[PDB]
């Protein structure tokens, strides 16, 4: 940080734990001791100052057909050997219970789409072979993973 | 008149009457006052849940606008419940213009694509709060205050445009001194995302703080605890439709106007079924102006029927000829199942007051699901029953005194008709840990009992999910599905019943043509498909057929199942 | 960060890139050092990479928004290698560690 | 394409279970008339030609009351056509409006300030290409919201509930019925050009 108005700004921000320890009572290793935990602790931010069940599911399936070329999806999901009914398929291969489609999973859907999770590339007229990508952090999805005892680097085709 | 070329077509020429009556009239106004009620207590409810951080909110813009006597801003969380954000704002605005500020301006991001049109509405709303630019907007703050800051809430800053976010932050920036300007942040997702949408350049100018709203799931223990485990409102539910409703909650959309929707649905159909769903002291009133058609109706009761076998048969005769001896063990009956209510009520609430500080949670932490589990079966008759008690039978002193200090609240407050002699004994109080239990699993052997059991519960419950899912929760591509496979379902015609998957060739022709469709490749030859379909008819006649077929095609190209491709002539994918 | 970059328009010659593969190679040159003063995380890497764009020495390459993030984004370098080995020979306190890793 | 004229000589056939399926369909409009003077609206979606039944039901209760009929199928039908409509007839405004938006505005505003108007609204075949748009859906919605205007609409299409959000559903405030009628799509497929 060489700007001036932020360092000026952290000074300004940090000042009143600096001069705690002398008020409780010219001491330089007495405060850097006491003082140098907090600096490292706001040097942790320096710039910067729970979904539904089947949600998680979409979100999960989502990612992983962004994310896995087509020639391996039978590879991870057929028992024997991107478009929406790509993502139906992976999701009803993943989800163990059979699960109907009732309109409440398309609202789902469009509200995924609404906040911005899930970003529509086909014509907005073109609501039977829409298109979508997923714009999720990979520690994100790993995290929200984790929540379902679910692990997604056992089917990612890129890391293995 | 209703098939020209053009497409606009309009004609020019009681409310109880359209629900046949004097028993209808009666019916419908006694749902008008509860839905009143309903309604009336959710409001209650909805306001009293946000003090805390209302408060909060209030305290935090006095103490930023003490300093103009660097913009302030407050970040408020509020989660996926998009259903929740107009009544929580309504509510929000209805506080501040109340108590701080009379200028309070919500936008939309949807009538905002533009900075020119933002300005535009937020100079007209500011306008009838009490070219245009920012020059306007100070001269018109400076007639109107010849101090109090003007406050603005943005919605659902997911849908605003960047650009126009940070050209408003950067212009107000250089103007806070001509008038005050305070930032509300309502935030669906985590608050991250403010990290990513706006530039470090724009994000140094802002004082951001961070607060906090009320979780769905407590919102709606609340309400299920208020509006249905309470003795104050005469209608119940069957257990069927309360799974249903907490599957749909729990699963889809996490919103309590959803669960609110679907209770007033059950009890517009608990009204329009049952004639005597007509009937505490209105009831009891309503006994003696009962009719003989109603008298045979109550003869006819599954449950009453059963308790009137279980009677002798001098009682059996007196009941079935007597009208006025009917009406008033209906009356015993009504007054025992309210007793019955009244004491459920309260052992199941003492029992999650003993439940609630068990580890592990052997049968759930809140009150919906023990409730439910208590309404599937009986809970004594399963080992979890025995597991309960088992781990019960380990709690320590101090934690088993604080367990019944709090169940002991509970008798001082709403314990009041029965059984005082159980707060004695737990002031008096292994042995007597093992003699506190064994009173306890006695209570819940004698009280815990499913509403089933007893006669005349149907007047007081509606057993009809199978209706509700389809009118709620429909599944066209079933339907559909089910239409197309097998119509015998909905002709009950003997020439439809061959298998399943075989081809009844006389089913009508889309159905044929569908699973000749179903059978063939992924893309679909028109002129094979045409003379297969004619093979299938067949066991001036040559049109007929390809007439048929063309109808059959284009109604299925409307239905979405076709989507013609250039690659192959005649030929479509699914 | 220009030093990575420079990295990649010699491995790759004449490439786009995104920020991803200059945060992996970053990655490998502190992994490579013992126990050098560089722990930084992603948001902080990101600022500065944005930073450096706002400064426009880094231009898109067929502008579109929405579809694809700031990340996986095709950027660009606008300045030659001459130009970085002397602005970098005329720099007040370059430390020992960056500059060889440079000349690498 | 011509012959199509000449191919409506092919005769029905089991057109007894159809009678009776329609005459169990023809029970449900006190019922359908309660739930949308409530505050509710109703689609009707199954297999086979509805608007037979729909027409049935106008004639049948609708011969009383101010009422729209939409007939959407038609491809030269917009929403800005039947926000003229409804200016123009059901509140007698000649007036030309700068925006759609200001129109909604305005409408709003009268329909606010007049609480004795009631409006049926009829819109056949609601998935049709013209009305698949997000703003369209948005301003019928936004319409719908109000409690002193009623809608009845069809489905045909298999994505349909694609359409519609969280916010929108809660605006629409959906009831379904399921009503197979499997009547020949006549009148929706002739309009239409292969």
């Amino acid at each position: 940080c060489r700007d001036l108005k932020e360092l000026r700004h952290l000074a300004v921000l940090n000042f009143p734990k600096y001069c705690e320890p002398v008020v409780k009572g010219r001491d330089t290793r007495k405060l850097w001791r006491n003082i140098e935990p907090h600096l490292k602790k706001a040097m942790q931010t320096v710039y910067l100052r729970e979904l539904p069940y089947y949600s998680k599911f979409i979100l999960i399936a989502a990612y992983l057909a962004s994310y896995n070329p087509a020639r391996t999806d039978k590879r991870f999901f057929l028992k024997h050997h991107f478009p929406l009914d790509r993502l139906l398929a992976i999701l009803y291969s993943i989800v163990d219970s059979r699960v109907a489609p009732t309109a409440n999973i398309f609202s789902q859907i469009t509200s995924l789409v609404t906040l911005q999770l899930l970003t529509l590339v086909g014509h907005d007229d073109q609501l039977d072979g829409p298109k979508y990508k997923c714009t999720v952090s990979l520690d994100f999805i790993r995290a929200i993973a984790r929540t379902v005892n679910f692990d997604i680097i056992k089917y990612l085709y890129d890391f293995l | 008149t209703s098939s020209m070329s053009k497409g606009c077509f309009v004609f020019k020429p009681p409310i109880e009457d359209y629900f046949n009556p004097e028993d209808s009239k009666l019916r419908f106004e006694t749902y008008q006052l509860i839905w009143q009620q309903m309604k009336s207590e959710n409001e209650r409810l909805q306001e009293e849940l946000n003090k805390n951080l209302f408060d909060n909110l209030i305290e935090f813009l006095q103490k930023s606008h003490s300093g103009f006597q660097e913009i302030p801003t407050a970040a408020l969380v509020l989660g996926v419940n998009v259903t929740d954000h107009d009544l929580t704002f309504g509510s929000l605005t209805e506080a501040l213009q109340n108590n701080v500020t009379p200028y309070v301006v919500s936008l939309q991001a949807k009538d905002c694509p533009d900075m020119k049109h933002f300005l535009q509405k937020l100079i007209s709303q500011l306008m009838d709060c009490c070219h245009y630019s920012m020059d306007s907007l100070s001269s018109w703050y400076m007639t109107v205050t010849q101090s109090p800051p003007v406050v603005v809430i943005l919605k659902d800053m997911e849908s605003f445009a960047t650009k126009v976010l940070q050209d408003f932050i950067i212009i107000s920036s250089q103007h806070l001194h001509e008038f005050p300007l305070i930032l509300i942040f309502g935030i669906a997702t985590s608050p991250i995302i403010i990290h990513r949408l706006l530039p470090h350049a724009v994000s140094s100018l802002l004082c951001i703080e961070l607060f906090q709203s009320l979780s769905c799931k407590e919102h709606l223990t609340t309400v299920l605890d208020k509006l249905l485990l309470t003795t104050q409102f005469p209608f119940k539910i069957n257990e069927k439709v309360l799974q249903v409703l907490t599957n749909i909650f729990l699963y889809h959309d996490f919103s309590v106007q959803n669960f609110i929707k679907g209770l007033q649905l059950s009890l517009l159909e608990h009204f329009y079924s049952q004639p005597l769903s007509v009937l505490l002291p209105e009831a009891k009133r309503r006994i003696n102006f009962l009719s003989n058609n109603q008298c045979e109706n109550i003869r006819r009761l599954p449950s009453f029927r059963r308790y009137v076998e279980k009677q002798a048969s001098e009682k059996q005769v007196a009941l079935l000829t007597n009208e006025r001896y009917l009406k008033e063990e209906t009356q015993l009956l009504l007054e025992n199942l309210h007793v019955y209510h009244m004491n459920y009520f309260l052992v199941l609430r003492c029992l999650h007051k003993f439940t609630s500080s068990l580890p592990k949670y052997p049968l759930g932490r809140q009150i919906r699901e023990l409730y439910c589990t208590c309404l599937e079966k009986n809970i004594w008759d399963s080992e979890e029953y025995a597991s309960v008690l088992q781990l019960l039978r380990m709690l320590a002193k101090d934690e088993l005194m604080t367990i019944l200090e709090k169940c002991f609240k509970v008798f001082k407050s709403y314990c009041e008709n029965h059984l005082g002699s159980t707060a004695k004994r737990i002031e008096e109080f292994e042995v007597l840990r093992e003699n506190v239990v064994n009173f306890i699993d006695c209570l819940v052997r004698e009280y815990l009992l499913p509403p089933e059991t007893q006669p005349l519960h149907e007047v007081v419950y509606f057993s009809a999910a199978h209706a509700l899912r389809e009118h709620l929760n429909a599944a066209p591509r079933i339907a559909l599905h089910t239409a197309l496979n097998n119509p015998y379902y909905y002709l009950k015609n003997e020439a439809l019943k061959s298998e399943e998957g075989c081809i009844p060739n006389i089913a009508p022709d889309i159905c044929i043509a569908y699973k000749l469709h179903l059978e063939c490749s992924r893309l679909i030859n028109l002129v094979d498909w045409s003379e297969a379909f004619a093979t299938v008819v067949t066991a001036e006649m040559n049109e007929i057929i390809h007439a048929r077929f063309i109808r059959a095609v284009s109604e299925l190209e409307l239905l979405g199942f076709i989507k013609p491709t250039k690659q192959k002539t005649d030929h479509v994918a699914r | 960060l220009i030093i990575a970059m420079k990295h990649l328009n010699d491995i790759y010659e004449e490439e786009p890139f995104n920020f991803q593969m200059v945060y992996n190679e970053f990655q490998k040159f502190v992994q490579r050092k013992a126990h050098s003063v560089y722990n930084f995380e992603k948001p902080v890497v990101m600022k500065a990479f944005e930073h450096l764009q706002q400064l426009e020495l880094i231009k898109p390459m067929e502008r579109t928004s929405g579809n694809s993030q700031r990340e996986y984004q095709l950027m660009k370098l606008l300045l030659d290698n001459t130009q970085i080995m002397n602005a970098l020979q005329k720099y007040p306190n370059c430390p020992t560690d960056v500059r060889q890793w440079a000349t690498s | 394409q011509t012959l199509r004229n000449l191919l409506s000589k092919v005769s029905p056939s089991f057109s007894a279970e159809l009678k009776q399926l329609n005459q169990q369909y023809e029970k449900l409009f006190h019922k359908w008339m309660l739930q949308l003077h409530l505050g509710f609206n109703i689609v009707l979606y199954g297999l086979g030609s509805k608007r037979d039944l729909l027409e049935r039901f106008r004639t049948t209760m609708l011969q009383d009351s101010i009422h729209v009929v939409i007939n959407g199928f038609f491809p030269g039908i917009s929403v800005k056509s039947v926000l003229n409509s409804i200016t123009e007839e059901v509140l007698d405004h000649m007036g030309t409006f700068r925006s759609i938006l200001d129109q909604l505005d305005w409408i709003v505003n009268k329909f606010k300030e007049d609480s004795s108007l009631e409006l049926f609204l009829l819109i056949h075949n609601l998935d049709s290409q013209m009305l698949r748009g997000e703003k369209s859906q948005q301003i019928i919605g936004q319409l719908s919201s109000l409690h002193n205007i009623y809608l009845i609409a069809s489905i045909d299409h298999l994505n349909a509930p694609l359409m519609w959000d969280h916010a929108k559903q809660s605006l629409f405030n959906w009831l379904w019925y399921e009503t197979t009628t499997y009547s020949p799509y006549t009148e929706e497929t002739s309009y239409e050009n292969s």
